[PDB]
């Protein structure tokens, strides 16, 4: 009966049927194909590895993720997620349920057509919808009003949405967070001695990206109380036994979001790319824009927001305007919480794509 | 489902092993004849897992059911040989206790590695019986 | 009927069918000419003779080892060593069924095809691999990951393999065990006033090294109790009836394979030679080469190791690290009880060297 509410994750692909709680299986997508040869005989190996096992069993492979700056690398690796996912963990056949999946807000063409496309004809699929994953966070946040966040590992997003029609005219994409934070922790861990200059060994960086940064209250005065004598270092324990001893970068990597100049890209932060969005939509709007800024996705987990955040915004922001910022429990899986709203719901199943239809109508359905 | 009855055999004949490992001198006969037992089972699993695999209707699937199934006669194969140098080391002349306590954990490894192998062989084997 | 196979020892080669117990026939190598003058007129004899009886005839012969430094002299002493073993010992020949051979990890080219390309047309076998020994002592061992240390007289070897892929730039080749353990235990029994140097006599110092040496827990005390007037000192005895009195060397000689200065040597010993290639692996894989060493060789079965080896690798070791170094017995076997696992199995069937492909192709892709 139930369809299901399968989100194609920046990270951290999610999938699980409709309601009724929590996602029933999140998973990092990672394949990563052995590098070494096999002695053991037979060969009695996989081909390629996909995750969870690709991230218990490191080091021996390459991992590569199949999506690269939010756009799909070849759908050969992606079908075999898919595949994989469906078959020996959920335990499910595409063509039991009717489907729901997910794309960017503003992202290549032909994406979205590609994937609708290859996942008709070889899942074979009844019907199916496609949701960009910022959308989707408003109904799991409660409300039809309100920019919002859906921040991942390597595509940020900041879409105005006002009661209950979309703003154009003000649409940012940002590519400068998350992936890039991860490789600006690596190249400021390995400048204290700590190596991890392999695809592989980069994924223990962004575990540590998750548990010891923070985002700092005030740049300036953290600095002057770091050259202070009392520590702000934590002591990090490695697979292999080491102590790693992380402090000064352990503020300032987060606070990239606010300030780009530590990457060396000149995209806007957060911050302003927040500010120029509400500051671009008509001047009634404006109003309803600010108290519902919602925040969305795992990247927004961090301790020290969201009262950074606000105090950066009431502090460019006109005289006695409020701001209050919309921060759901486990934003990790907020979309997902979103989706099952979204395809259990009357009456909205007849805006579905359905098979029939697709075959003499083609895909110009899907826009 | 004759893989998963296989399965909960050999799941079966696993505890009874758990229970010979924790004896004294007194298991070392009913000890040699579980992993006999349980090497039978997992014989059985992989010959019906390449039988499942044939009447599969998809190349990946069958593909990577043989590859994990094909590592089960290796394995299963060092339980007998491992067995038969544990027969070997009880009841022997001059022998350490170190060396019999080793011996029994690396057999209790190496049948947790079968397992683990038939584990897998069952997630593909159910996602196998799909298509 | 079934399949055979004869291991290629640094030793102490072994020969014997596929399974199901111990080898059919091992022995140290030795070819020696009679260096006296004959008055039996017949003559009668062998003109250069094997073990057993080249280790029953000490005193009248020269003994030679053929292989020295991993490498084999001659292949004319080499297939007489063979011709012995398969007609004289077994009572076989290689024309009825497929062997399986064995080789060291390391060595030069290309003394693997000539060894192969000479056995095939000498001996006629239809079918034939080299398998190196540290890997057929994963089957022996019941694992699938750790650092093998394959260590005969006079070569020792340390190959890392994790589930169950080789990791080739950890591979390391030690010419400091055995047969310079032997060498350095003849200086020090010279101390005692007997001499050893003549060829054939060496073989007796050998003997020594089996049953009297043992390794010491910490090499600073044990010189310490030494010093005390309770006796260290053991009695062996000498073919003649000769009584040589060693104590304090019986402890010395062992302790060159932790500390090569003793033999005046430059490299590293096995204590840093394990840690230096498990730090030249990946983070993620470098916690399961711990607690997976194993030992194997006639050479490691001192029962002053595996507690010394803990204790040395411990110190040096991270802390909270698992460090499980207890070795099988009868490591002597170890090799062969591996080969037999491996020679019998299928598909590795059909993994084997055949004739048709030898002589079409010849030793092509050996290794
Ligand atoms: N506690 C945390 N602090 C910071 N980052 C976190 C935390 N938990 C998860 N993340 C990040 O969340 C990312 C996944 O984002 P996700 O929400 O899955 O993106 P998306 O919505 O686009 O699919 C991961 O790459 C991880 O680094
Ligand atoms: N009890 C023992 N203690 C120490 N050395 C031993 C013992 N028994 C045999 N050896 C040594 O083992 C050596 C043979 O090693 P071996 O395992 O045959 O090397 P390989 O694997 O490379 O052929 C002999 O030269 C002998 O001195
Ligand atoms: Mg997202
Ligand atoms: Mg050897």
């Amino acid at each position: 009966t139930t369809a299901l509410v399968c989100d194609n994750g920046s990270g951290l692909v999610k999938a699980g049927f409709a309601g009724d709680d929590a996602p029933r299986a999140v998973f990092p997508s990672i394949v990563g194909r052995p590098r070494h040869q096999g002695v053991m005989v037979g060969m009695g190996q996989k081909d390629s590895y996909v995750g969870d096992e690709a991230q218990s069993k490191r080091g021996i492979l390459t991992l590569k993720y199949p999506i690269e700056h939010g756009i799909i690398t070849n759908w050969d690796d992606m079908e075999k997620i898919w595949h994989h996912t469906f078959y020996n963990e959920l335990r499910v056949a595409p063509e039991e349920h009717p489907t729901l999946l997910t794309e960017a807000p503003l992202n290549p063409k032909a994406n979205r057509e590609k994937m609708t496309q290859i996942m008709f004809e070889t899942f074979n699929v009844p019907a199916m919808y496609v949701a960009i994953q910022a959308v989707l966070s408003l109904y799991a946040s409660g409300r039809t009003t309100g920019i919002v966040l859906d921040s991942g590992d390597g595509v940020t997003h900041n879409v105005p949405i006002y009661e209950g029609y979309a703003l154009p005219h003000a649409i940012m994409r940002l590519d400068l967070a998350g992936r890039d934070l991860t490789d600006y922790l690596m190249k400021i861990l390995t400048e204290r001695g700590y190596s991890f200059v392999t695809t592989a060994e980069r994924e223990i960086v962004r575990d540590i990206k998750e548990k010891l940064c923070y985002v700092a209250l005030d740049f300036e005065n953290e600095m002057a109380t770091a050259a202070s004598s009392s520590s702000l270092e934590k002591s990090y324990e490695l697979p292999d036994g080491q102590v790693i001893t992380i402090g000064n970068e352990r503020f300032r990597c987060p606070e990239t979001l606010f300030q780009p100049s530590f990457i060396g890209m000149e995209s806007a932060g957060i911050h302003e790319t927040t500010y120029n969005s509400i500051m671009k939509c008509d001047i009634d709007i404006r109003k309803d824009l600010y108290a519902n800024n919602v925040m969305s996705g795992g990247t927004t987990m961090y301790p020290g927001i969201a009262d950074r955040m606000q105090k950066e915004i009431t502090a460019l922001a006109p005289s006695t305007m409020k701001i209050k910022i919309i921060a759901p429990p486990e934003r990790k899986y907020s979309v997902w919480i979103g989706g099952s709203i979204l395809a259990s719901l009357s009456t909205f199943q007849q805006m579905w794509i359905t098979k029939q239809e697709y075959d003499e109508a083609g895909p110009s359905i899907v826009h | 489902n004759d893989i998963i009855a296989a399965a909960k055999r050999m799941a079966l004949l696993m505890a009874e092993m758990s229970r010979l490992v924790r004896g004294g001198s007194g298991t070392k006969r009913a000890l040699i004849q579980c992993a006999k037992d349980i090497a039978k089972a997992s014989d059985e699993v992989t010959r019906l897992a390449k039988e499942v695999a044939k009447q599969c209707t998809d190349k990946r699937i069958r593909t990577n059911l043989l590859q994990v199934c094909e590592r089960i006669p290796t394995i299963s194969t060092q339980l007998k040989i491992l067995s038969t140098v544990k027969a070997t080391m009880l009841g022997r002349t001059n022998i350490s206790d170190e060396e019999s306590e080793q011996a029994t954990e690396m057999l209790v490894h190496n049948a947790q590695n079968l397992m683990q192998s038939v584990k897998e062989t069952v997630r593909e084997a159910e996602a196998a019986s799909i298509k």
